[PDB]
């Protein structure tokens, strides 16, 4: 709401069909003639209730594909033929493991049984396919 | 000599239903049920 | 498989089933 | 012109390994024994639909890549390569004699804003079947390649190869405009045909290898 200008901010009013989920629309043609765009009041003061809250959404892909953003939580150890605790990219999970020859193909880096319980991880700094075994 | 060349259908069903009974049990636990995941350890 | 299923020995192996079989055979004929 | 002959366009689905598996996915396929569109010629311009299958054949290398957009002009992602190297960019051009024919860039790829690009060694380059699907999703553009070896000139071969994945660029553009690029009376076969979110049973082998599909819903049995 700064004097400075800041409330430039506007909003679309009209529109033709609803906008799917992160979708974007940025057309200005005409909506018995309005501009399908309104702005805020943002003045010093809008009306009680009506100032500008910023916002942002952060979104988690979540696609299994090679994990990009991770928490700041330091890597151990690995340790293979004694069952163990184990937390891989964020795959939570429990079971004995051993570097394997059921080798994975060079873009896979998981592995799932019969349920889709996986039976097979790829170690993601020494690179190894670990069985996990229950 | 005839035996040889000669029901176990009847019996193999036992075998089959028993294995197919089995393999949908396991399968049911890659369902959701409406979870956000099939996995306990994802939740 | 590892997901809590598990498939017990019948108490009879087939060995002693072939040991009864056996004995019925011999009884018989 | 058409052609029909495939059992092609079976590709990795998942991300995941299994192995001596029979498996059930919902995915865009290429329906089985449906109609390429098959061409062999200038740089035509064709829809993307849900996804593209692609191949290629030819004598040494002519195919350079290809184009795609929101609209043939809108963030549309180029690929094209080097003797050793992809290279890929999201900008707008006025894509308007919109080849790299002479008239290693060019075609008024004027970019100003809007580069996120990428470049890597596994791609189209000197190896004889240059097959490729694409498969355009939200946030999403992951792009499959085999280059099966083959004897024959310009038809289409019957067989199986499953595509394995080779990059994914989150490009964000909802593409409906697609085209290729050739290198310059020369003549080189391609062939293109819109994928359908069929259901496929596949044959994981002890490898974890797709040895089978069966498209499900192709025929009664
Ligand atoms: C962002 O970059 C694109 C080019 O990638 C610019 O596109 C030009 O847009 C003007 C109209 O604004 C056209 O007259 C030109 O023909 C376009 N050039 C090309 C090569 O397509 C675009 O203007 C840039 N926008 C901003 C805000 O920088
Ligand atoms: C994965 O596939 C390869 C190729 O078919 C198999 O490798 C062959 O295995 C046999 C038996 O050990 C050898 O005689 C061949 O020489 C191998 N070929 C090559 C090119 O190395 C391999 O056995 C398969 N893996 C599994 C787990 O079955
Ligand atoms: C989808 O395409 C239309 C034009 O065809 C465009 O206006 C819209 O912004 C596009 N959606 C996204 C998410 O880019
Ligand atoms: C980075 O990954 C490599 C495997 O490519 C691993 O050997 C190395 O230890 C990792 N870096 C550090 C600092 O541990
Ligand atoms: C393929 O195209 C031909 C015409 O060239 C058409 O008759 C046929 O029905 C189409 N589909 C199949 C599966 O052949
Ligand atoms: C690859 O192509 C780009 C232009 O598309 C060019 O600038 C670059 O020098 C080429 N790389 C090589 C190794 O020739």
């Amino acid at each position: 709401s700064k004097v400075g200008g800041n409330y430039n901010y506007r909003y679309r009013l009209f529109r033709k069909s609803n906008l799917k989920p992160f979708e974007r629309d940025i057309s200005t043609e005409i909506y018995n003639c309005y501009f399908p765009l309104q702005s805020y009041g943002f003045q010093p003061t809008n009306g009680v209730g009506y100032q500008p809250y910023r916002v942002v959404v952060l979104s988690f892909e979540l696609l299994h594909a090679p994990a990009t953003v991770c928490g700041p939580k330091k890597s151990t150890n690995l340790v293979k033929n004694k069952c163990v605790n184990f937390n891989f990219n964020g795959l939570t999970g429990t079971g004995v493991l051993t570097e394997s020859n059921k080798k994975f193909l060079p873009f896979q880096q998981f592995g799932r049984d019969i349920a889709d319980t996986t039976d097979a991880v790829r170690d993601p700094q020494t690179l190894e396919i670990l069985d996990i075994t229950p | 000599g005839k035996i040889q060349d000669s029901a176990l259908g009847k019996l193999q069903n036992v075998v089959n239903q028993n294995a197919q009974a089995l393999n949908t049990l396991v399968k049911q636990l890659s369902s959701n049920f409406g979870a956000i995941s099939s996995v306990l350890n994802d939740i | 498989k590892f997901n809590g299923l598990t498939v017990l020995p019948p108490l009879l192996t087939d060995e002693m089933i072939a040991q009864y079989t056996s004995a019925l055979l011999a009884g018989t004929i | 012109a058409y052609t029909n002959s495939f059992t092609r366009g079976v590709y990795y689905p998942d991300k995941v390994f299994r192995s001596s598996v029979l498996h059930s996915t919902q995915d865009l396929f290429l329906p089985f024994f449906s109609n390429v569109t098959w061409f062999h010629a200038d740089n035509p311009v064709l829809p993307f639909n849900d996804g593209v299958y692609f191949a290629s054949t030819e004598k040494s290398n002519i195919i350079r890549g290809w184009i795609f957009g929101t609209t043939l002009d809108t963030q549309s992602l180029l690929i094209v390569n080097n003797a050793t190297n992809v290279v890929i960019k999201v900008c707008e051009f006025q894509f308007n004699d919109p080849f790299l024919d002479v008239y290693e860039s060019g075609v008024y790829s004027s970019a100003n804003n809007c580069t996120f690009e990428y470049v890597s060694q596994p791609f189209l380059m000197d190896l004889n079947l240059r097959e490729f699907v694409f498969k355009n999703i939200d946030g999403y553009f992951k792009i499959y390649s085999k280059h099966t070896p083959i004897n024959l000139v310009r038809d289409l071969p019957q067989g199986f190869s499953v595509l394995e994945p080779l990059v994914d660029l989150p490009i964000g553009i909802n593409i409906t405009r697609f085209q290729t690029l050739l290198a310059l009376a020369g003549a080189a076969a391609y062939y293109v045909g819109y994928l359908q979110p069929r259901t496929f049973l596949l044959k994981y082998n002890e490898n974890g290898t797709i040895t089978d599909a069966v498209d499900c819903a192709l025929d009664p049995l």
